[PDB]
């Protein structure tokens, strides 16, 4: 008897041969046949039921047999059947029939006799300490990995995902995240599966996090926030003293690092909204991340900082002790040579200081403002960066730094409300660095460089804001500012403001960017005003604004914002006081301006008729 | 008001 004939006897006889020892022999036989022949002699049109026959035997073999048998026996039988099953999930010749594999997972009884429950039972954690069964477990993890990484058809993916969502399986997987389990026990496939069932299932995320408890309570110890945190930390504890130079020859260290990285990735997926990230922060997540990223490994650091970025807008960060975390993170941003880390860190900094005075104070005492100056200064002009991905990154980085700056400068600008804070000499020297000529040149060149970068619009809007706030800051010397001329365009700040303003009108019309374009326009008008007043340069601003067409035409739409209208009226009037002939050259909607003379607001009305008297009688 | 950016 050859293998082909022996395998076919085995297949034909399986269901009427209940004897355990013969069943084992038959399984080896079928496996051997498959390993060797690879279905090549089987007619293509018969393949569907050839596969079904085998699948039906795999399933039957995994069922308990009433005769009591040693674990050694079952591990050997199942190892053979699971190895066949594994092969079905990667073998090219079987790939068109893979939906039959997936269909096996579909529940028929909704109980322990179902294929999915037998399978999921084989990856039970307590099997991992059994000498024979651990090998069956490892094989089932490979089967999950192969199907999840393998199947391309999206409807099939969706089906398989649904089959996996049952309490027994999520329970089983979660037991690997229990505090008492050594993290070396954690098969990476456990992450693949969690990622897979969680994907696009908002409520599954909430089931894992909250376990049906109130979103304002401390996240439950039965849920993933507490569990994933203890796994992060448990792994950190074991790698902490380990020299990273051993990595290439230290598989245990490699495995734990990878466990930490996939835990960061999984938490990233779980924390979908505000309630989740606030839960994470109340469970000391931010402290946990910052502790773990002390380990010198860049993938690990990149992944930790990515998650920090994601949770940075949490209101709970107003209650977290930041006296140690924040200086550590500033130090990291200062020395870490890779832009992704700088991007994440500065992004985090901008959100964490927002609306939180005591946090601003911590940052200032650790020289946060000085550091912003250093980060912006280290990069070339945006026009000197060739690769689009990297140019956009630098752009988002500078944008982060200036947004952080702007959250600081609020403190010190006179608010009628009565909270006029006084800057100390420490704050003063840090802030005043931002009017040094080198950074002014770089900032004005971002404003006017001529490239296709998605972040550019938001950057130019943020820069205008920075200048607005700097120039309204009492201790900032303003006398040198309009004397700074760039090497490239031979223009001063006014010329650069005017270039950004022109640029924005040539940009594509797109409801995504409309809001930001409007804010850039407003900030332009508002910055020209500030420059006029604060640098005593009313003449200079007006005559250096010949590049700008009649600002009054900005009001031709349904512009309802009262401060914008007033600004537009006032700037126009001040331009015509010094460049009288522009009144005859501009083309205005005169009846609209007359309308504004009788406006509810008295400031607007006063500006309107003052501006009206400038024009010909026509 | 201070400015907050959502990175999600």
């Amino acid at each position: 008897m050859n293998i082909t004939q022996a395998a076919e006897q085995a297949i034909r006889l399986w269901f009427n041969t209940p004897d355990p020892m013969q069943r084992l022999h038959m399984a080896k036989t079928i496996r051997t046949w498959i390993r060797q022949d690879k279905f090549a002699q089987v007619d293509q049109a018969n393949m569907p039921n050839c596969v079904q026959q085998i699948l039906n035997i795999i399933y039957d073999g995994l069922k308990p047999q009433p005769v009591q048998l040693p674990i050694s026996y079952y591990a050997q039988l199942w190892y053979n059947l699971l190895d066949i099953l594994r092969r079905f999930t990667f073998l090219p010749i079987i790939s068109p029939y893979i939906h039959q594999v997936v269909q096996m997972f579909c529940p028929r009884e909704n109980g322990p006799q179902d294929f999915r429950e037998l399978i999921c039972n084989l990856i039970s954690l307590n099997w991992q300490k059994d000498p024979h069964m651990k090998h069956c477990a490892n094989q089932v993890f490979q089967i999950f990995n192969c199907i999840i990484m393998g199947v391309k058809n999206e409807k099939l993916r969706t089906e398989f995902a649904q089959h996996l969502k049952f309490e027994k399986l999520v329970g089983t997987l979660s037991e690997y995240f229990n505090p008492q389990v050594h993290p070396g026990m954690i098969n990476p496939a456990i992450f693949i599966i969690f990622r897979f069932i969680i994907s696009k299932d908002t409520r599954l995320k909430d089931y894992f996090i909250w376990n049906n408890n109130p979103h304002d309570q401390p996240p439950p110890p039965t849920g993933l926030i507490i569990k994933l945190n203890a796994v992060m930390i448990g792994s950190y504890r074991l790698i902490a003293g380990q020299n990273p130079e051993t990595l290439p020859q230290n598989p245990e260290l490699a495995h734990l690092i990878q466990v930490i990285i996939r835990t960061f990735d999984l938490l990233g997926l779980l924390l979908h909204d505000s309630d989740a990230i606030d839960g994470f922060v109340r469970s000391d997540g931010v402290g946990a991340i910052t502790t773990v990223v002390q380990y010198p490994n860049n993938d690990l650091i990149r992944a930790g900082c990515k998650l920090l970025l994601q949770v940075s807008d949490a209101k709970a960060l107003a209650k977290t002790p930041l006296e140690n975390i924040l200086p550590f993170l500033l130090r990291l941003i200062e020395i870490h040579p890779d832009d992704e880390v700088i991007y994440s860190g500065t992004g985090f900094l901008s959100n964490v200081v927002a609306h939180k005075q005591h946090v601003k104070d911590i940052a200032i005492r650790s020289n946060a403002i000085f550091l912003l100056h250093t980060i912006i200064s280290k990069y070339p002009r945006l026009d000197e960066l060739t690769d689009a991905p990297k140019r956009n990154r630098v752009c988002e980085i500078i944008c982060n730094c200036l947004r952080t700056l702007n959250n600081f400068l609020m403190m010190w600008i006179p608010t009628p409300n009565g909270e006029t804070k006084t800057a100390g000499p420490n704050e003063k020297q840090q802030v005043c660095k931002f009017i040094e000529i080198d950074i002014l040149k770089k900032l004005m060149s971002c404003l006017s460089c001529e490239m296709d970068t998605p972040g550019l619009l938001e950057l130019r809007s943020t820069i205008l804001r920075s200048f607005i706030l700097l120039l309204r800051t009492p201790f900032v010397p303003k006398d040198g500012v309009l004397n700074v001329i760039d090497e490239n365009r031979k223009e001063n700040l006014i010329g650069h403001i005017c270039a950004a303003y022109s640029w924005v009108f040539r940009q594509p019309n797109n409801t995504r960017t409309q809001s930001t374009k409007q804010q850039l326009v407003e900030r332009t008008i508002s910055l020209l005003l500030v420059l006029m007043e604060q640098c005593g340069a009313e003449k200079e601003v007006a005559q250096y604004s010949y590049s700008i067409d009649c600002p009054l035409n900005l009001l031709n739409g349904n512009q309802v914002k009262p401060t914008f209208i007033h600004n537009v009226l006032v700037v126009c009037d001040k331009i015509l006081e010094h460049c009288p002939t522009r009144a005859d050259i501009w083309t205005i909607d005169r009846p609209m301006l007359e309308g504004l003379t009788n406006h509810r607001n008295s400031d607007i009305a006063k500006a309107a008729n003052s501006l009206l008297s400038r024009f010909p009688e026509n | 008001g201070d400015e907050v950016k959502v990175f999600r």
